[PDB]
Parts: C-alpha cells; sequence; structure tokens
C-alpha cells in the first residue's frame, strides 16, 4: 500500500474491493421471469414501492421481467449501492435494456429489467446469463480472491 | 454359565475356528473349485455351433501322458522335479472314444 | 505391506480375515423378493408411489417395494440361517431410498460378531455367548458335534460384509463398548458410547496381511 | 515423569474442548466466514490450529521433563539426532495425520471409518492421534497413521526420479 | 503424520 | 460438464454406455444426449426414450425426476424437452438412431431394424438382451440421467473411484475362464471346418500360466 | 417453480401471451390445447439455494443405525428420541448446521440460529 498509508486497515479494506473481482453472480440471490405486463403497475405487491417512482415523465418494451434478487451482506462486503449495479448493468446493454432497481434505503435489493411475433423469454434467459456471468461490478478481471495480511 | 456376554480374550476361539475351516489361502482354494465345479460346466453350454453338441465335462484327476507310453498318475513332487505340468484331462460328451472326447488338459492348482 | 518404489499402493496384501466372493446364482433372490411384494418395474407409478424404494440385483432395477424394512427383516434372517449364500452381500440405503443385493464374483469382505438385543436382558450384546465360545474350544481340544466356523455363520452369529454393506452398519471395536481408576499407562480411548451397535470387530489386530503380523507391537 | 503425563492428558482434553466449542459454535451457524474463505474452510482452519498447538505443547512439556542424564536428550543437545519433534511423538503425542493437506476424508459415506457415526468432525474421527508411540495406538488412530504413512512413501517414490530428472 | 503444515 | 457411465457386462449369465450433460454452467441449453454404441452422433435422451415406446414429456419425465415437486431437477430437462421436440413417435425415433448407424443408401425398413436391435441387445445388455423389455432400460436410463442431474444440481458429490466396494479382484477362477472360454471358442471355431485339435487347449492355458499373459 | 402438461398430450406447455388481454397462457406445441397461467412466474433460478438441504427424510429414518441420535427436546411433542445429520447439499458454501428429526412425530427442526426457513428444502 501506498507509503503512508499501510497501516489504515479500512483503506486496505478499500484496496482489496477495488481489485477482488466481483461479478452480479457473486451478489445474487435468484432469478426470475415473470408475465408483468402493465409496465406500470407490477404484478408483484413488494414492487409497487418502487415502481412508485418514477415520478418521470422526464421530458418499447416487453411485459416480460427479469427480476433479480441482491444480498445486502455480500454487497456492502465489496463496497458496492445499488446505483452502482444498477448504472452498471445499464451501461452494459445500454438503450435496449430498460432497467430500474429498489433504491438504497429500501429493504429489499432488487432489479427488474424488459428488453425495450415473440420470441421472447430467452431470447431473455440468455440476458440473465450474460448479466450474471459476465457483466463486472468492481475489480480487476483475473483477480479471484484477495486476502489482507499483515 | 453358558450365556453369558463374551470377553475380548475369547475373540481368539472365533479366530482359530476361522482358520481351522479356510487356513491362510481360501481364496485361491475357493475361487480354483468354483471354475471347475460349476464354471467350467457353464463355458460349454455357453456353445453348440451347427448339429454337434457338447453336453457333460469331466475332470481326471492329474495324469503324465508318455514317454512311452504309458499314462499314469501325477504327483506333485514328481511334476517339479522332472519339469512337468500339474494337469488333469478334459473330456466331453458329444452328440450326432466310447462316448467322450479328449479336448485338452487342464492345470490344476495344488490342495 | 506395500511394496516400496513403483509398486508403491498398487501391490496390495489382503489382510488375515478377508476372502473373495465366488459368485451365486442371482434367480432365487430375484423368486423371492417378487413373491415377498416386489412390485415390477411394468408397474411403477412413481407420481403415485413416492416413498418406494428401489431395488437393484446386481446392478439391475429389479422393480420397487413400498416396506423395505419387512422385506430386510427377512432377507438378513435368510442370510443368517444360510438360505441365502451368506458371500451375498445386501445393503438398505434408508434415506437413500435404495436396497442393493450382490451375488457377483470377486467382491473382498471380512467377517463380523453381530449385535442384537436381547431380549431379555437387554441392552445390545454380542450373539455370540461363552457357551458358543466353549463348544469351540472344546472340538479345538479333541485333536461328539464339530462346532465349527460354519456352525458360527448358520446360527447367525457371525457374518460377513464387503465394503459396500459396510456403508450402512455400525461396528463397535472391542466387545466391552457394548456396556454401561484410569491406568495411567494405557493408551487413552474415547468410546462413546453408542446403543445402536449393528456389528463388532472379531480382533482389530485382523486389519493387517501375513507380513505385518509378524511385527511386535 | 507424568506429572508431565497428567499435564500433557489435560493440555489434549483441553484442545477437545477448543475444538468442541467451536462445533456446537458453527453448528448453531455462528461462526463467521473470514474474507474468501467457506465457513467449512475457516472451520477446519481453527480446528487444526488447536489440535496443532496442543500437539506442540504437549511436545514442550515432554522435553522440559526430559533431564540431563537423558539418553535422547543427550543426543539432541549433542546435536547428533534427532530432534523436538522425535521425542514428541515418542512421548508426547503423534498427533494429526493427513492426506492432501487436509484431514482424514469420509471415505465412507460421511464417515472415516465404520466404527464412527455419520457427521463426525471430532478429532477422534479425522485423525488425531492423541496417543505416543509409547502408550501406542488405537486401531482407529492406527489406520490413519497408515493413510498419512502411505501419502509420504508416495512422495518419496516421485522423487526417486522426479529430481533425478531435474538434476541431469 | 506430524499435522497439517508439517508432515502427513 | 458432467458424465454418467456404465459398463455393463454379462455373467454370462463389454459395451459401456455414457449420459453426457452438454453444458457447463453459465452456457445456454444444457442438454444432455447418450452415446450408444454403433450409432455415430449423441443423441438427445429424449429420442432415446421415443425409440423406447414413451412418448409424451409427461412420462419421460416421470421416468427421470420422481418427485413432482422437484422444479429444479425439472427446469434442468426443458432444453431436453425442446431438444427431442421434433420427433414425436416410435418409428420416427429409430429411423432417427437408425439413419446414425447406417449408410446413405439404406432403405427405411432396416434403418429402424437396425436401431431396434441395438436398443435390444446392445443397449444396456445387462438388463437384457431379449424382446419388450423397453420398460425395464427405459426406467434404467431415467434413473441414470437422475443421478447426472443429482450431482449437476449439487446434491450429491460425484462418484468417488478409489471406493472399494466398488472394485473386483480377479482370481485364479475367473482368470482362467476368459481364458478358457478364448481358448474353446477356437476349437469350436476351427471345428465348423477326430477330428478334434486337443493341442489348442493344453497349450494356451500352459502359456498364459508360464508367461503371466492375458 | 411448477410444470403443466397437456391435458391431451401429456407434453409441455410453453408460455404465449395473450396480446390484446395482457394475461398469461400455457400453449401445447403438439395439439391446439391452451390454459390460462395460474401465477405469472415463467422461470426462476437460485444462486444461493436451500432444496435438497433435507433430503432423506423418510419413514424408516430411525432405524438407521449409522446415524447420530441425540437428546434436543423435539419443538412440537416435546419428545427427546430423535437423529440428526448435517446438510444433505454438497456444496463447499454450506453450513455447518445441524438438521433433526423427531422420532415420534417427524418433525424437522434445526440447529441453525439464524434460521429464515420455515418448511424444509
Ligand atoms: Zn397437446
Ligand atoms: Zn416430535
Amino acid at each position: 500500500l501506498e507509503p503512508g498509508h499501510a497501516a489504515d486497515q479500512e483503506q486496505a479494506k478499500l484496496i482489496r474491493s477495488a481489485i477482488e473481482h466481483t461479478t452480479l453472480k457473486s451478489v445474487t440471490i435468484a432469478s426470475e421471469i415473470y408475465y408483468d405486463p402493465d409496465p406500470r403497475s407490477t404484478v408483484i405487491p413488494e414492487d409497487e414501492e418502487i415502481i412508485q417512482l418514477h415520478f418521470s415523465l422526464l421530458d418499447q418494451q416487453s411485459p416480460w421481467l427479469l427480476r433479480l434478487e441482491l444480498d445486502r451482506a455480500a454487497m456492502n462486503d465489496k463496497d458496492l449501492t445499488m446505483g452502482q449495479v444498477g448504472e452498471r448493468i445499464k451501461q452494459t446493454f445500454k438503450n435496449d435494456l430498460f432497467v430500474i432497481w429498489s433504491e438504497d434505503n429500501d429493504e429489499k435489493l432488487i432489479i427488474r429489467c424488459r428488453v425495450v411475433e415473440a420470441e421472447e423469454d430467452h431470447m431473455l434467459k440468455k440476458i440473465e446469463n450474460t448479466m450474471l456471468e459476465n457483466i463486472t461490478l468492481r475489480g480487476v478481471e483475473n483477480i479471484e480472491r484477495v486476502v489482507m495480511m499483515k | 454359565d453358558e450365556s453369558a456376554p463374551i470377553t475380548a480374550e475369547d475373540s481368539w476361539a472365533v479366530i482359530s475356528a476361522f482358520f481351522r475351516e479356510k487356513g491362510l489361502v481360501s481364496q485361491q482354494l475357493d475361487s480354483f473349485n468354483q471354475f471347475v465345479d460349476y464354471t467350467l460346466q457353464d463355458i460349454i453350454c455357453e456353445d453348440s455351433t451347427l448339429e454337434i453338441s457338447f453336453g457333460k465335462i469331466y475332470v481326471t484327476k492329474p495324469m503324465v501322458n508318455e514317454s512311452d507310453g504309458v499314462t499314469h498318475a501325477l504327483y506333485p513332487q514328481e511334476a517339479r522335479l522332472r519339469n512337468l505340468t500339474y494337469s488333469s484331462g478334459l473330456f466331453v460328451d458329444v452328440k450326432k472314444e466310447s462316448g467322450k472326447v479328449f479336448i485338452g488338459r487342464l492345470p490344476i492348482m495344488l490342495r | 505391506e506395500t511394496p516400496e518404489g513403483q509398486a508403491c499402493g498398487l501391490v496390495k496384501n489382503l489382510s488375515l480375515m478377508s476372502c473373495i466372493s465366488v459368485g451365486t446364482d442371482p434367480m432365487p433372490i430375484i423368486t423371492f423378493l417378487s413373491e415377498w411384494g416386489m412390485e415390477p418395474l411394468e408397474d411403477y407409478v412413481p407420481h403415485q408411489s413416492p416413498d418406494a424404494t428401489r431395488v437393484f440385483v446386481n446392478g439391475v432395477w429389479h422393480g420397487v417395494h413400498r416396506n423395505p424394512a419387512r422385506l430386510m427383516e427377512t432377507l438378513r434372517t435368510l442370510r443368517r440361517k444360510g438360505d441365502i449364500n451368506p458371500e451375498v452381500s445386501m445393503i438398505r440405503d434408508i434415506r437413500e431410498k435404495e436396497l442393493k443385493i450382490f451375488t457377483d464374483a470377486g467382491r473382498v469382505y471380512r467377517p463380523l460378531f453381530i449385535v442384537e438385543d436381547d431380549e431379555s436382558l437387554g441392552h445390545k450384546e454380542l450373539k455370540v455367548r461363552k457357551g458358543h465360545i466353549a463348544k469351540l474350544m472344546a472340538t479345538e481340544y479333541q485333536d461328539v458335534e464339530e462346532y465349527t466356523w460354519s456352525s458360527l455363520l448358520n446360527e447367525g452369529l457371525v457374518e460377513y460384509i464387503d465394503a459396500e454393506e459396510e456403508e450402512s452398519i455400525l461396528i463397535a471395536m472391542q466387545p466391552e463398548d457394548l456396556e454401561p481408576d484410569v491406568d495411567p499407562a494405557k493408551r487413552i480411548r474415547v468410546s462413546h458410547h453408542a446403543t445402536t451397535f449393528t456389528h463388532c470387530e472379531i480382533h482389530p489386530s485382523m486389519i493387517l496381511g501375513v507380513a505385518a503380523s509378524i511385527i511386535p507391537f | 515423569d507424568g506429572p508431565t503425563m497428567r499435564e500433557i492428558t489435560e493440555t489434549i482434553a483441553e484442545a477437545k474442548k477448543k475444538v468442541l466449542d467451536v462445533t456446537k459454535e458453527a453448528q448453531a451457524n455462528l461462526l463467521t466466514a473470514k474474507h474468501g474463505m467457506t465457513l467449512r474452510e475457516s472451520f477446519e482452519d481453527n480446528v487444526v490450529r488447536f489440535l496443532n498447538e496442543a500437539r506442540d505443547k504437549a511436545g514442550r512439556l515432554a522435553e522440559v521433563n526430559l533431564k540431563d542424564l537423558n539418553n535422547v536428550k543427550q543426543m539432541v543437545m549433542a546435536g547428533s539426532k534427532g530432534s523436538f519433534i522425535n521425542i514428541a511423538q515418542m512421548s508426547a503425542c503423534v498427533g494429526q495425520q493427513s492426506v492432501e493437506g487436509k484431514r482424514i476424508a469420509f471415505g465412507f459415506v460421511d464417515r472415516t471409518l465404520p466404527h464412527f457415526s455419520k457427521d463426525d468432525y471430532s478429532p477422534e474421527s479425522k485423525g488425531f492421534v492423541e496417543n505416543s508411540y509409547l502408550r501406542g495406538l488405537t486401531p482407529q488412530e492406527f489406520f490413519f497413521h497408515a493413510m498419512g504413512g502411505r501419502e509420504g512413501l508416495i512422495d518419496t517414490a516421485v522423487k526417486t526420479a522426479e529430481t533425478g530428472y531435474i538434476q541431469r | 503424520i506430524w499435522g497439517i503444515g508439517c508432515n502427513p | 460438464s458432467h458424465v454418467a457411465e456404465i459398463r455393463s457386462a454379462l455373467e454370462k449369465g463389454i459395451s459401456t454406455l455414457q449420459v453426457k450433460l452438454y453444458g457447463r454452467e453459465g452456457s445456454s441449453a444444457r442438454t444432455i444426449k447418450a452415446t450408444l454404441p454403433y450409432i455415430k452422433q449423441d443423441i438427445p435422451i429424449v429420442i432415446i426414450f421415443r425409440a423406447l415406446g414413451i412418448i409424451p414429456d409427461g412420462e419421460i419425465l416421470e421416468h427421470i425426476c420422481y418427485d413432482v415437486n422437484d422444479w429444479q431437477m425439472l427446469e434442468m430437462l426443458k432444453p431436453c424437452v425442446e431438444d427431442g421436440f421434433v420427433i414425436q413417435d416410435r418409428e420416427t425415433a429409430l429411423d432417427f438412431i437408425g439413419r446414425r448407424g447406417t449408410a446413405l443408401g439404406i432403405k427405411k425398413e432396416k434403418r429402424i431394424q437396425y436401431a431396434k436391435d441395438i436398443l435390444q441387445k446392445e443397449f444396456l445388455p445387462h438388463i437384457t438382451q431379449l424382446e419388450g423389455f423397453e420398460s425395464r432400460k427405459a426406467f434404467f436410463l431415467g434413473y441414470m440421467i437422475n443421478r447426472l442431474l443429482l450431482c449437476a444440481l449439487d446434491r450429491k458429490d460425484q462418484d468417488d473411484r478409489d471406493h472399494f466396494g466398488k472394485k473386483r479382484l480377479d482370481l485364479a477362477g475367473p482368470l482362467l475362464a476368459q481364458l478358457f472360454k478364448t481358448l474353446f471358442k477356437k476349437l469350436t471355431k476351427d471345428i465348423f471346418r477326430l477330428a478334434i485339435n486337443a493341442k489348442t487347449i493344453t497349450s494356451g492355458l500352459k502359456y498364459a500360466l508360464a508367461t503371466g499373459n492375458w | 417453480t411448477t410444470f403443466r402438461f397437456c391435458r391431451d398430450c401429456n407434453n409441455m406447455l410453453y408460455p404465449r401471451e395473450d396480446k390484446e388481454n395482457n394475461r398469461l397462457l400455457f400453449e401445447c406445441r403438439t395439439c391446439s390445447y391452451v390454459e390460462e397461467a395460474g401465477s405469472p412466474l415463467v422461470y426462476r433460478h437460485e444462486l444461493i439455494t436451500n432444496i435438497g438441504e433435507t433430503a432423506g427424510v423418510v419413514q424408516d429414518i430411525g432405524s438407521d443405525p449409522t446415524l447420530p441420535r441425540s437428546d434436543r427436546e423435539c419443538p412440537k411433542c416435546h419428545s427427546r428420541e430423535n437423529v440428526f445429520f448435517q446438510s444433505q447439499q454438497r456444496r463447499k458454501d454450506t453450513s455447518m448446521v445441524l438438521f433433526f428429526v423427531c422420532l415420534s412425530c417427524s418433525h424437522i427442526f434445526t440447529s441453525d440460529q439464524k434460521n429464515k426457513r420455515t418448511q424444509f428444502s
């Protein structure tokens, strides 16, 4: 660690999280696909609060919903917020995935996404997989685990 | 008593019983005895053919052929010293001398 | 006992009391199994009979059975009597819902003391008792009925166990572990005990092959 | 003289208690994992350190009791053969057997031998040898000590000649 | 034969 | 990612079978295909059931997944169902197999016939080699799939190849039976041409024992 | 999480959608059979899973000699006759928690004090 720190165990902790590679797979409890046709207006009671909101109207989009549920414990342990994870998914599919998420002071951690006839859930179970396996949230590409020592 | 739990000492009587019955090389004896008594016949029923059909097999006790000669029984000591094979002959009742036929010699495992 | 160089752990030696299955025709058993409630596999509707035990012989799934407990009782009794060949391995894996039988050659097994309650008495005891030992000691002494190793098998006293069946039993090391200060010079032992023992070792020194049987201590 | 014996026996009984207390802990689901280690991994780690430091301090207890006229201790002091470890296995405690760097594996389904119940991670079960060569091993400790035994033999047999080949 | 990170 | 293997032998009384999970976790459509002897493709397990006369998705999954409530295993199978979707009956299933063991000149009749023969005699022969025993093999192959899956779903350990319960030590007897069988197969071969050569047997039995050569 | 089959074919049903009413149907692809969905959940993948943790809890669990037995009071009938086992998942990532089975009553309980389950597996 940079000369002049090295004793600061918490700065070590930070550097650890910045280096250790973590994907969505590392932080996700479960993934589900729902038919949830009214944008708008969810079927999931628990998500009405998060749908509230927006709240916008700023100035589409299938009935199928991919919904991930993230573990707060593994989130903290990797210095990850909702906005960080959210913004990371978002700038992977940029304008062809609609993505929102429950907030950091929200009780459950929840990401919702829709592809912006058929097919199509799957194409979507693929997106699901492209998500868990291949998005990098924090850290460096080969670095699987990082232990601190003194 | 009778009856009457066993002490650890008593193990060895059980063990002597085991070895008195089986000795030290029973997996050799047993395996080969199985082969001769049942497996050998089994192989010969798993054929015929066509009609020629093989029936019952007999295995003779160990014999040497020849010189000579002059087929006579063979004891292990003699087989060992004289560089022979301790074998017995095989014979099969066949369907259309009298009335088996000699098909070869089987090396016999001792005891 | 194993050679020191290349052959290490590849050449092995059998321990003093192991033997090797020689093979027995499985058909009487398969036959018995159906008499005893083994529903054939052309009957098995799983969604409709889920708690059923899968019954396997020599690797064949012959069918399914709704109360294996009773079947296993009888199967055990039959082998302990000599009606099934003692050489035959029979394993019930309860949690796994599988009952597996082996009648083929080349399975390596060893004998152990059977343990039952008793009766009686009672707690659980070995089925060998001093009266059996006497008959052995007295058939030994002569050199009257022969009381031989075979008598012990036939009277359900001792039983052959292969590595597979060994998966489903609990074995006491000393017969003394089947009952209810410490001398400083003794080595420390750990029991628990136990109350659930099905078998007991004849003598632990029996895990050794021929060579090592010669080393003192 | 044990004295020393009483103390060594008690030293081990102590480590069986720290290992028991960590089992109860981890079975309640109270043990916390560290970072980048499983529960089970970090459980094993604690158990192996307790067991090792018990062995260690039991061997130390024996070496202090050896007196100047003690012949083994004289070889040692002179430097002519052998070591702490030697004295310690002989007089105190053989200690933990290990194949592939872990404690004895469940080669039977969830047990190391059929004399144990399933899911038993006690020292006895996984090959801590408690007894010294002096007191002699129990059959279980005997077998596990053979397991550890073989692992070393195999590795000796793999250099002869893996090394006569490097040197060339 | 001694302990983990010593001998087998 | 995983294989379930049987080397089915006969008493008597050879032919290995492999059930393969074409997968790797975090790969799309993990299908299961089986390797049958003589067929030059792995066959989607669903086509095999349909070859054995088990036709509806419902009954095939029944043979494999014995708990109705196990949606997890069930879901590992959808790609298998989609994998054999083009084949909707026993004749089609047989041709599909048949074509993969048969040169392009060969007539439909005989194609099918080839696949029936393979399934009767070459597939799971330790169960049977005869005539109308298709329910037994279907359930057995279902059983293997179950076992493949319970492993892929981290519910059982992969099998331990060093478990002694699953070894066999061959001895004087069985060793001599394999020679004797071969050596009786000459002479028995031969004679299709007094006038029995007794030396066929004596020599080979003695050769193998003199040199240690099996 | 639950599977439906054709009434006629006993083949798998696949999710279609009624567009202009916005509801979920399952159709057969072997005939023209259709039905409404009993639930919008089409699919679910559990990265961190409990299923199979208690596999093997069968009527005859107690006549199993290889299983450890204890004294913990059954939280239902208060009987002190149980067997217990650790978790039957075969993951590295598992806890070391104990599952008990009440031999008098069949009830499954845990030593897990951070317990967020109700029913098991
Ligand atoms: Zn339909
Ligand atoms: Zn209860």
